[PDB]
């Protein structure tokens, strides 16, 4: 079960532990 | 020979059966000398690559080492990059899908070990569009590892810093290929581009970059952790290590084992998955790699064995090691014919050979299957066929044409009765 | 046979005609299909080889069986489209039957 | 009056040409010719023209029919077809 | 895009009167060496055939495609 | 003729003629074109 | 591969990210190298699907403002890849494997299966506008040859009846059990395992001197 | 695709050695056609000399004149190249 | 320096470093039958009708996008580089639409010239051809693209040198067609030269549709006088009426190209 904003709200989320852009 | 251990074998949650989260991760002790390999350098881990023999374990197989290395030559002041395509698109092939969705972290980890040794400021995973459920899976191991400092900045202790991030595929065989992918990343059409403008000296974003198979990546680290030699010896002289097999089709227990490559195909099918269906006499032909490469018929195959270098001795390509079987019980001219569909709907179009030829050979298939077709058009395919082959911009009209060259090569007597049918009852 | 002129004026009947006898200017018509303004075959000009029958892709342009047409002054030998069209009408008949008897030929 | 419009204007002197003669045109105009035959309503997205009668027609060309709002029409007959 | 027309200098002299013919409409030219357009492999040797024959001249110097640099690399550029 | 009867096409004549070319019904030969350049005619309003 | 514009697909239809969409679409383009937005075509674009799954050409056209990038750029993208409807789409939209692998082990009869028990013919959808059933091409999962792909979900290694079941679940009901149902876990050996069979190994193992 | 029999070229290009050795002060060039023709090229003033020694020569007997031709090519400093074909 | 010395068939021709093959070929002066490869318009390799065999290699190089390399010897005529056209010819002409006697770029065609030189006699292709709805692309160009041979020198066109950036690729397959996505009309100056450029005659000049070919054309080399940049261009006139006024090239005023109001 996820839900279909999974793989992007989730990469959100990670956008904090993103490094710097190039 | 074969015979693996499971001990000496990669992916241990492999089929699950052990958390694909960190922890499970953790006991796997998949994260144990990272830091320390990165501490070792580019040069070192490069080196270990060459010294493991590992070829491409994706399409065409290039010596893994050789290739990363193409970019182990120094910044030209444009960032370098990581590509690690997880298309998975060759008919046959489920053997990604498994470390990706079963053990994600093995190729986070093979990610950071792969980044350091080409230098890369960052990696994207092009897992394909169709898996949505298994691209959750991959940046909830992705987050875990960041979260721990695992990867990003101070990578797991290393002044190395290197971000991994996800991509979607959109249900395109040919996103998979090497330069196509990265237009995909880019943004573009997934056209391929020509090799003269080589894929490290024009990146992604014209900053140096490279591709491996998600396997090839995932090895990496463990190839570093048990040494090139462990691994190196497995495999046959330069075939080397240990591939997954993924069988489907025709067997009566098809299922992803990881075997020492170089293992006779007749055993495959016997010892790991399971018998031919219908017992090995009801074999009329497998095709080893997947979908790309020729089928090979009985009398060839218990002879030769899973090996890159056996395989193209038998004019067949180990490939992605996908093997399916086909047995007494079809249509082969109408099996082959659905491959050409599988290439129809599929190439980008981009090149003349392959535009009009896939779909030329489609058509022709299509009539051979009913027998319309009568026997001189038999040997016309051959010749459409091998115009294909050598004249396309990327390989996929190299694909294209082996499995039409394959079924013309051991069937060509079925297909003249099937030619012979159709003009009997006119 | 529904009544639309063969000629699509592609004028390579023009390009082999020998002897430069026929002219052709063309223009898309109202209907915006391709068709001939003038179509002049100069038959004083004409050799008679036979090669426009040959040259045309929808075989409009027929070498036909009447040759008796000998005419009191010569502007009569100059033929316009309209003649032309007009011979084609009367003799059409006989020119269908002449090119099923031979086409296997050619 | 001919296919084209070509009428001599009424000051024209090749007009003297007609004097005492016909001019030759032919009643049976393709324009309008081809209108009368119907539009065939084919049932496959691409058909082809082969100019009736094979090697004693026009060269085979495949139209296609896939715009629903026109028909296509051969560029040598003429004729339309609308799936 | 062939380039096996551009290859050997041609003189062509001065387009004439082209009046149109009152019965069939036809082009009329009254111009004999209209049609006329001799081929000459180098522009020395045409220059030659004007002089003794006594026609007036005015030669256009050759102009050939400049070289230009290309490169499928290019096109997939970091900043273009 | 009579024995296999020829193709009608619903165009072809059913009155043949012989040669007109004494009689006023012969070609008289004439372009099929329209006029091409076209002239500014004169403003018929006085200036 | 032609819009002519139609009432209910064309730009009259608006369309914007919802808010929290165009959050969603910043995050995005910041993956990609800053300069580089136009990268994000593929990812935002299916952002628009899960917003709306017609994706009209409407939606095309914000996806080009939103990343800068031409029209044209945005229509080759949705025209090339397959897993963007450009249409309207059903609300389960099934998609059965048909490849060589999922045939030789009989995928066509759960495509047949599908057509009458949908009641309605491959390339179509139902009425209800529930259920689209196309003939999709590989979508992986081949090991478990029978598999069709409903939505997101992988239905996997399914006999004809199975997916009858599924289909029930999914018209009366939500969330039917999505994966392989069918006694094996995932891609092992469907009787057991050839290998793997042991314990998994300890960190540190045979591990080279640093 | 026309059979050619190499026999000939052969012949025909002795042949032309030995006009071209006999009438040096001439012969400018002696060349064969890929169809077997040969084609002495003489100077002008080579017109007499040639001619006769072809006419009347035993290893040589050239009686009859098929043909005499000038083609003229503009661009030549020479126009015309007066062709004489012989039996 | 920076000459690098290739060899088209060992005539040892010298080139900068990064000249293509088929520029190899054209100093030495032998031409790489060619589309899609246009001077002024990047390299793509659609056609791949350009497949050479440099010697002592496995297979054929793509001329107009192959670095050259030292040594190198081309074997452009070699009996492999005329299976790899008389092989791609083909598949070209497969596909295509047999209205030539309709297609205005009669004479004017790269691809039955290509292919009276480069291509075989006859065909192979028992099965049925595609079509392609046309285009109402605007009132000076006549998209006839059943025509296309997917050579993308438009959509590069209409990218590089004009910057329209709106004709573009639509999907995959056979069924590629390069027409806009939406009918929006490729309204820009410069617009004609595609025209000139389409080397099928897909999309060719409304106008002049149907009133000439180009064997009569009598071209009569002159002027632009519509606008001061003074472009040099070829009056094509037939009996005494211009028919076509088409670009000449003059590398400092108008290479290859003209206005749309000048034509
Ligand atoms: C049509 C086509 C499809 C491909 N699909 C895949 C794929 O799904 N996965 C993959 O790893 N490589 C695929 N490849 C091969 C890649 O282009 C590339 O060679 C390979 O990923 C390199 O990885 P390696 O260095 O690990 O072998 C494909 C190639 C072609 C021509
Ligand atoms: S007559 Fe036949 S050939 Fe001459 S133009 Fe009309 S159609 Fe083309
Ligand atoms: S382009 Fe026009 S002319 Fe050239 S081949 Fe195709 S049809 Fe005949
Ligand atoms: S239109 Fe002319 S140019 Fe544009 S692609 Fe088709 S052929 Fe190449
Ligand atoms: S073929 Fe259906 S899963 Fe790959
Ligand atoms: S010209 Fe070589 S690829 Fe088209
Ligand atoms: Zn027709």
């Amino acid at each position: 079960d996820y839900n279909t904003y999974t793989f992007l709200d989730l990469n959100l989320d990670l956008s904090k532990f993103r490094l710097p852009q190039p | 020979f074969g015979s693996l251990k499971d001990e000496d074998r990669i992916f241990t949650n492999l089929y699950g059966r052990h958390d694909w989260r960190l922890k499970g991760a953790l006991r796997r002790g998949d994260w144990y000398k990272t830091k320390e390999i990165l501490l070792k350098g580019p040069d070192w881990i490069l080196g270990e690559m060459k010294t493991s023999g590992l070829r491409g374990r994706g399409g065409a197989g290039f010596p893994t080492g050789l290739k990363w290395s193409f970019m182990n030559k120094p910044s030209d002041g444009r960032p370098k990059y990581l590509v690690v395509n997880a298309d998975e698109g060759e008919p046959g092939t489920c053997k990604d899908r498994e470390i990706m969705r079963h053990d994600p972290h093995k190729l986070v980890e093979g990610c950071l070990v792969g980044g350091r040794a080409m230098g890369a400021r960052a990696a994207y995973i092009y897992i394909r569009g169709e898996f949505y459920n298994e691209a959750s899976n991959l940046q909830v191991a992705i987050r875990e590892a960041y979260e721990a400092g695992l990867i990003g900045k101070n990578a797991c202790g290393s002044d190395y810093d290197f971000d991994v991030f996800v991509v979607r595929g959109a249900g395109a065989y040919i996103c998979g290929e090497e330069t196509a992918l990265i237009e995909s990343i880019e943004g573009k059409q997934g056209k391929p581009r020509l090799k003269p403008p080589f894929p490290a000296d024009v990146g992604v974003f014209g900053c140096p970059t490279t591709v491996a198979n998600v396997e090839t990546v995932a090895v990496s680290p463990t190839i570093c952790r048990r040494g090139g030699t462990w691994f190196a010896g497995f495999g046959r002289e330069r075939n080397s290590g240990t591939k997954l097999f993924n069988i489907s089709g025709h067997v009566n227990h098809p299922c992803t084992v990881e075997e020492e490559m170089s293992v006779p195909l007749k055993e495959l099918i016997e010892k790991h998955a399971g018998g031919v269906t219908g017992g090995w006499d009801n074999l009329l032909a497998v095709i080893p790699g997947g979908s790309s490469t020729p089928l090979i018929p009985k009398s060839v195959c218990e002879t030769v064995l899973m090996d890159f270098d056996a395989l193209v001795q038998a004019q067949t390509g180990l490939g992605t090691a996908a093997v399916i079987v086909m047995d007494r019980s079809t249509d082969i001219v109408k099996a082959i014919a659905r491959l050409i569909e599988f290439y129809k709907h599929e190439s980008c179009g981009q090149c003349t050979p392959c535009r009009e030829g896939v779909d030329w050979m489609n058509k022709v298939m299509a009539r051979f299957v009913k027998g319309d077709a009568r026997p001189a058009e038999i040997d016309s395919l051959w010749e459409i066929s091998k115009q294909i082959e050598g004249h396309t911009i990327c390989a996929l009209g190299d694909g294209a044409a082996w499995p039409v060259q394959g079924l013309i090569r051991h069937f060509r007597p079925e297909l003249e009765d099937r030619m012979q049918r159709f003009a009997q009852q006119h | 046979p529904s009544g639309e002129e063969r000629c699509i004026a592609c004028k390579l009947c023009e390009a082999i005609c020998p002897a430069q006898a026929i002219t052709i200017e063309a223009e898309p018509r109202a209907d915006g299909s391709r068709r001939t303004t003038r179509y002049d075959i100069d038959m004083t000009k004409c050799i008679y080889c036979g090669f426009c029958q040959e040259a045309c892709p929808v075989d409009a342009i027929v070498e036909g069986p009447n040759f008796e047409f000998s005419t009191e002054t010569h502007e009569e030998l100059l033929y316009n489209k309209e003649k032309l069209l007009n011979n084609g009408d009367k003799w059409e008949a006989e020119i269908a039957a002449n090119i099923q008897a031979d086409y296997l030929y050619r | 009056i001919t296919h084209t419009g070509q009428v001599y204007d009424e000051k024209d002197y090749r007009r003297v040409r007609f004097v005492d003669r016909q001019k030759e045109v032919n009643e049976n105009f393709a324009i309008d010719l081809i209108a009368q035959q119907p539009v065939n309503e084919v049932e496959h997205r691409i058909i082809a023209c082969d100019g009736g009668g094979g090697a004693l027609g026009h060269p085979k060309v495949y139209i296609n029919l896939d715009k629903e709002t026109k028909t296509g029409t051969c560029g040598y007959c003429g004729l339309q077809f609308k799936q | 895009s062939g380039v096996n027309n551009t290859k050997k200098w041609k003189m062509e002299f001065d387009t004439r009167e082209r009046w149109e013919n009152p019965l069939m409409g036809w082009a009329s030219t009254a111009d004999p060496l209209s049609n006329m357009v001799l081929t000459f492999s180098a522009k020395e040797d045409a220059i030659a055939f004007a002089e003794k024959n006594g026609w007036s001249y005015d030669v256009e110097e050759k102009k050939v495609p400049k070289p230009k640099s290309k490169s499928y690399g290019a096109n997939f550029s970091w900043n273009k | 003729p009579t024995t296999n009867p020829p193709t009608a096409r619903k165009f072809i004549w059913t009155n043949h003629k012989f040669n007109v070319s004494a009689t006023p019904e012969q070609y008289v030969p004439y372009s099929t074109t329209r006029k091409k350049i076209h002239e500014w005619v004169p403003p018929s309003t006085p200036y | 591969f032609v819009h002519r514009d139609t009432p209910e697909n064309n730009p009259d239809t608006p369309f914007d990210f919802t808010p929290e969409n165009y959050k969603r679409i910043e995050a995005i383009v910041k993956n990609y190298p800053e300069g580089h937005q136009a990268a994000a075509v593929l990812p935002v674009l299916d952002l628009a699907q899960r917003q709306n799954g017609w994706l009209p050409i409407s939606a095309m056209n914000k996806v080009a403002e939103v990343l800068q990038v031409p029209p044209m750029r945005v229509y080759e993208v949705a025209t090339f890849y397959t897993m963007y409807n450009r249409k309207p789409v059903g609300k389960y939209h099934i998609q059965v494997c048909t490849t060589t692998p999922c045939m030789l082990r009989d995928s066509d009869s759960i495509l047949e299966t599908l057509q009458r028990k949908l009641g309605i013919k491959v390339g179509e959808t139902t009425p209800d506008k529930l259920f689209t059933l196309i003939e999709v091409e590989c979508l992986g999962a081949c090991v478990n040859a029978p598999m069709v792909q409903i939505n997101d979900n992988y239905y996997e290694d399914l006999t004809p009846k199975d997916i009858e079941e599924i289909i029930d679940e999914l018209k009366a009901g939500k969330v039917p059990k999505p994966g392989p149902r069918s006694g094996r876990f995932c891609c092992e050996p469907a009787g057991g395992l050839t290998s793997l069979t042991e314990p998994p190994k300890g960190p540190g193992f045979g591990v080279q001197a640093g | 695709v026309r059979p050619r029999s190499d026999v000939t070229h052969k012949q025909l290009s002795a042949f032309g050695e030995y006009v071209a050795e006999i009438l040096p002060k001439y012969v400018q060039q002696v060349q064969v056609s890929c169809l077997d023709e040969l084609e002495i090229c003489i100077h002008p003033d080579g017109v007499i000399p040639t001619l006769t020694f072809l006419r009347d020569h035993t290893n040589a007997q050239f009686k009859s004149l098929a043909d005499l031709t000038a083609v003229d090519v503009p661009t030549r400093q020479n126009r015309f190249e007066i062709v004489y074909n012989l039996l | 320096s920076n000459l690098i010395e290739v060899f088209v068939d060992g005539q040892s021709v010298m080139v900068e470093p990064g000249t293509t093959v088929l520029q190899a070929c054209e100093k030495v002066g032998m031409q790489i039958p060619r589309f899609c490869y246009h001077e002024r318009l990047s390299v793509a390799g659609n056609c791949r009708m350009c497949l050479v065999e440099i010697e002592k290699a496995p297979k054929v190089v793509a001329a107009c996008a192959m670095p050259v390399m030292k040594g190198w010897n081309i074997l452009t005529n070699s009996e492999k580089s005329k299976k790899a056209r008389e092989g791609v010819m083909e598949f070209l002409l497969a596909n295509h639409p047999l209205d030539c006697p309709i297609c205005d770029q009669g004479g004017e065609c790269d691809l039955q010239d290509q292919s009276m030189m480069f291509g075989s006699d006859r065909s192979r292709f028992l099965e049925g051809k595609r079509a392609v709805e046309d285009k109402n692309i605007g009132p000076l160009v006549k998209t006839i693209m059943t025509r296309c041979i997917q050579c993308t020198r438009c959509i590069r066109f209409a990218s590089e040198i004009a910057g329209v950036d709106d004709l573009g690729t639509t999907g995959r397959g056979n069924d590629m067609q390069v027409g806009t996505y939406i009918e929006k009309m490729f309204m820009s100056e410069l617009s004609g030269n595609v025209i000139d450029i389409c080397p099928v005659g897909a999309l060719t000049s409304k106008p002049y549709a149907f009133t000439a070919r180009p064997w009569e054309t009598r071209k009569t080399e002159s002027i632009d006088v519509m606008d001061a940049v003074g472009s040099n261009i070829v009056v094509s006139t037939r009996t005494g009426e211009v028919m076509r006024i088409l670009p000449r090239m003059h590398e400092d005023i108008n290479e290859e190209w003209i206005s749309d109001k000048t034509r």
